RNA sequence: GGUUGGCUUAGAAGCAGCCAUCCUUUAAAGAAAGCGUAAUAGCUCACUAGUCGAGUCGGCCUGCGCGGAAGAUGUAACGG
RNA sequence: CCUCCUAAAGAGUAACGGAGGAGUACGAAGGUGCGCUCAGAACGGUCGGAAAUCGUUCAUAGAGUAUAAAGGCAAAAGCG
RNA sequence: CGCUCAACGGAUAAAAGGUACUCUGGGGAUAACAGGCUGAUACCGCCCAAGAGUUCAUAUCGACGGCGGUGUUUGGCACCUCGAUGUCGGCUCAUCUCAUCCUAGGGCUGAAGCAGGUCCUAAGGGUAUGGCUGUUCGCCAUUUAAAGAGGUACGCGAGC
RNA sequence: GCUGACGACCAUAGCACGAUGGCACCACCUGAUCCCUUCCCGAACUCAGAAGUGAAACAUCGUCGCGCCAAUGGUAGUGUGGUUUCGACCAUGUGAGAGUAGGUCAUCGUCAGCU
RNA sequence: UUUUUUUUUUUUUUUUUUUUUUUUUUUUUUUUUUUUUUUUUUUUUUUUUUUUUUUUUUUUUUUUUUUUUUUUACCA
RNA sequence: UUUUUU
RNA sequence: GACCGCCUGGGGAGUACGGCCGCAAGGUUAAAACUCAAAUGAAUUGACGGGGGCCCGCACAAGCGGUGGAGCAUGUUGUUUAAU
RNA sequence: AUCGUAGUCCGGAUUGGAGUCUGCAACUCGACUCCAUGAAGUAGGAAUCGCUAGUAAUCGCGGAUCAGAAUGCCGCGGUGAAU
RNA sequence: GUUCACCACGGUGUGGUUGAUGACUGGGGUGAAGUCGUAACAAGGUAGCCGUAGGGGAACCUGCGGCUGGAUC
């Protein structure tokens, strides 16, 4: 169980819930063996405390023998371990959460869900004057392609990509002098026919696009673009368009994807707003939390590292401030549980005086 | 020449034609050495009075005048000379 | 009126969707044809009774019409 | 150069039209007389099977024809 | 008897190139520009309505498909011109269209207001200056009510 | 009346199913010395014969199960002249294929033999 | 685009003539070594890019696609 | 002649 | 005893920068930050040497018979198991 | 005496059947006996081991443990080298 | 009062010195059971080292001269 479609319905009882700060390079990560050491160390007197001996003692050598492998070298952001009195499992993730132990019921998995919620799915549009390239892109890795062996260049009514430009002037034939200077024209309308294969492409996938190009190439294809509003960024400083692999081409237009994560964050403010005008916005923690147990929240807006313990019962629906070790990674359980959003909203963006609102139903 | 697509499909071949069918028709004089079918073929048989070639050119053995029946136990085309 | 049909769903109460279309007071009233609610609520409809009083309703085919119908020197798409 | 189609039921008929072959082979794979009949399927049978050879029953040819294709082929033009 | 004389009616037994240093005779019989025909492609519009839009196809957008209009991109053709129709851009000077960028009048709105979004009417006026690059364009800076899309031999070299 | 040979014709003549035939004829049949056969085999071909049987084959007869043949009418196409919205339509002349009703268990000639 | 060159074991390379798959490096197991190299013994290992086609039999013969190299893509 | 390392 | 030269932990470093010299290669004069609690000399006892000398042991050499290949016994690993 | 170089009159694993003992109890999982079967194995790659004389090599015989269950262990003698 | 002389402010130009910064780049140091080798210490398996020159992924190698702070002789 590593992921977060089965750490949500491992219901276990004592769950406990281990975050780790680790370092990806040496010698920051000479400190993670130790970090890995503290958090194990009040996790045992927290369980020994709150259970029995034998029960912590059962979960801990659980925990121990699948940590006496961990390549500390090997480390990414967060060391995260969901342990229980039967099974563990320990996944490394590249978001960062404060070191922390949640005993409960579930598994603390919000930041599995914040993780999930920043994903970002897009098609990258790299342009040439001589060639265009399409590939799908999931947050930094490449989906794929679009080379011959596709199914989605299949039954295609337009040039599949790779395309080649072979216009008549580029091969020399055709009917057409140089010094007629038709050669921006043709250009534009060989962007014309690129972003013919882009639309009958994201007709079946309907994906935000990123235009990553030289500067001039770019100006030609959005003037020419027939959906221009799909269009959320472009690049103009990523190098080897033409020989460079998809993996390269992702890289390099990462920058850009985080600052359309960013845009939408700041877009979110608007929607706060108005349901702050509409009068379907809660933003204490008590009446938060009861709308979200009974299921009339249908967005959350957590201010990315707003943790809470509280006193909470599922009876009166009341919330005591502090006990629940994540009051507020309750409320979000409740609210995904619910069918509802989760949005982690930047610290710059949202305030530290009311870091958790909720969209109601009603 | 934007869609890959006109590429090469060579054929521009044909035989000369060679002239053949029917060359005397039913109930038409006819002189022996007359050519009555040129064809491919036993698509018409040599009845009494016409002969074959080796290329199964039907042709006149005898003065006449030439019939086409249909004839035997596989409905073979038949031409004649009957002597008329 | 059973009844918020059962399921599903945060909620699914005639009216998101999936599975039946049953019964009762009946002159009549769909386990509902729409609007509406987060869901209920609420407003209509189908249907029935009353008023009035004579013709009326909806499909099919066919003829001729209407819209669809924006361009560059000047009407400028009956030669006038 | 050959075969089919284009080619409009005699012949012929074009395109940088659509499809394929040839630049050989054979003293028998020629002549004649005589004789014979194929492919497949099912059933039975040592190795032996989906398929070898053997036996039986259906079988105008679904085979073969030195070779491309077309037209032919039981008097076989097929096979000894 | 001796030919891949295979460019197969076989020019000689015997044979490759360059020319922006060029030249002659011709051709609009035949290309490059611009016109014409065409409209595949393009652009614009409309039809259906899966879906998105928290609910809700049709405020807004419109998957799969369908039907047109324009001449307007990329093309197709080779009709005009080869006893010559000067090419791109700039400057100057324009003229028209409307598929309207601003200003004017409206309907709907997911139109509280301020601002908008769409579509209808509307062509009377108006509709930047610069940096880069030969550029048209494009990006960028700073403005403006706005910095429209086009046609005019991609207007205009017997005007520069 | 039946049988055999050779033909016309080439499914309305065929297939399938059932019945009848052995005095002539035919067919199986007997044998393999001889003629002649077998890439082995008297299977077939061949010869010498009549102990048996019409079993098979064959011939005839019966039928409609299959096949095959097949109208009438209409439709499609089409030559000529005209029109056209390029689909077609009109006049005139032709006129299928498919399908339907229906038909079919053939019809003849020469010669020989038994009755 | 076009004309040529090809695509085979883990890799990089040999075939091939219609009747078959190759070295080398690996890899696996042994052995030597205190232990690892090196070294020495054993082994394993190919839809012969794919797809139609011909043949009794095709990696091999035809045809197509697809990667690979090259070489060209000119005149206004 | 050819003995690398820990 | 006279006069002169030089040193002041190991690195950084006889390096950088600036002068001067040089055709050049470079030479010469000559820092700092930073970093480490060492870095060194001589001798001692061992151990080791693809150093030397002397010597022993089935260590080799000289031989005899095996193990490694087969089946089986037994032990271990690995695997498998509820456990092995 | 026989076998006469053969996968055999070699080898005796594995399997089928029938039994005897010990033991409460022989399926997992005993040892022997009998009959039948008759497997690999024809001298063993790289490599590697023991032995200097009553030794190696070979041949049998005892004992401890032990109800039963040695090809192991611990001993005993016989024959008896090569270098 | 005027005028001249001296002169502070202030101004112009052109240099010097020096602080902080600067894409990039050179070496130094620190940090883990990383990769490549094995140059030195024994004659370290080619004695090592000094100057110098050439060469090389890297320790380094090679030539010329010098030293012993070189074992075996």
């Amino acid at each position: 169980k590593a992921t977060l479609k089965s750490l949500r319905e491992t219901k276990a009882n004592p769950a406990v819930s281990i975050f780790v700060k680790t370092h990806r390079e040496h010698p920051a990560n000479d400190q993670d063996p130790i970090a890995l050491k503290n958090q194990l160390k009040i996790v045992e007197e927290r369980l020994t405390n709150e259970f029995d001996k034998r029960t912590a003692t059962t979960i801990l050598d659980k925990i121990h023998a699948e940590t006496k492998e961990y390549n500390h070298k090997y480390n990414l952001d967060t060391l995260a371990i969901f342990a229980s009195v039967d099974d563990v499992q320990l996944i490394r993730m590249p978001l960062d959460t404060p070191e922390r132990v949640v005993i409960s019921n579930r598994f603390a998995t919000r930041d599995l869900v914040r993780d999930m919620a920043s994903a970002v799915h897009y098609y990258t549009v790299v342009l040439t004057r001589d060639k265009a390239r399409l590939i799908e892109a999931a947050n930094d890795r490449v989906v794929a392609e679009f080379d011959t062996d596709n199914a989605k260049q299949n039954n295609m009514e337009g040039i599949p990509f790779p395309i080649d430009n072979n216009g008549l002037y580029t091969t020399g034939d055709g009917g057409s002098d140089r010094s007629a200077n038709n050669e921006n024209s043709y250009l534009k309308e060989f962007f014309n026919q690129v972003d013919k294969s882009v639309q009958e492409l994201w007709g079946e996938h309907k994906m935000p696009l990123v235009i990553v190009g030289d500067v001039r190439n770019i100006s030609y294809y959005k003037e020419v673009c027939d959906r221009p509003e799909n269009i959320i960024a472009t690049v103009s400083n990523l190098t080897e368009l033409e020989d460079g692999n998809a993996q390269r081409i992702i890289d390099g237009v990462q920058d850009a994807v985080e600052g359309y994560r960013t845009s939408l964050h700041e877009a979110a403010l608007g929607e706060i707003d108005k349901a702050r005008g509409a009068n379907a916005l809660s933003t204490d923690l008590q009446d938060v939390y009861r709308a979200a147990f009974q299921g009339a929240g249908e967005t959350l807006y957590v201010r990315r590292g707003y943790i809470q313990a509280a006193k909470v019962d599922e009876d009166a629906q009341t919330l005591t401030m502090a006990v629940t070790d994540d009051a507020v990674g309750l409320i979000i359980e409740h609210v995904i549980n619910n069918g509802g959003k989760a949005v982690f909203m930047p610290q710059e963006m949202m305030s530290a005086d009311q870091p958790i609102a909720l969209v109601t139903r009603y | 020449a934007h869609k890959k697509a006109a590429g090469s499909s060579r054929n521009g071949r044909d035989s000369n034609p060679k002239m053949l069918g029917v060359k005397i028709f039913g109930g038409q004089a006819i002189v022996a050495g007359n050519i009555i079918v040129r064809q491919r073929g036993t698509e018409f048989h040599a009845g009494a009075g016409v002969g074959m070639g080796r290329d199964h050119t039907l042709f006149a053995l005898n003065d006449g005048v030439v019939k086409f029946a249909t004839k035997g136990k596989f409905n073979r085309r038949y031409v004649m000379v009957e002597e008329a």
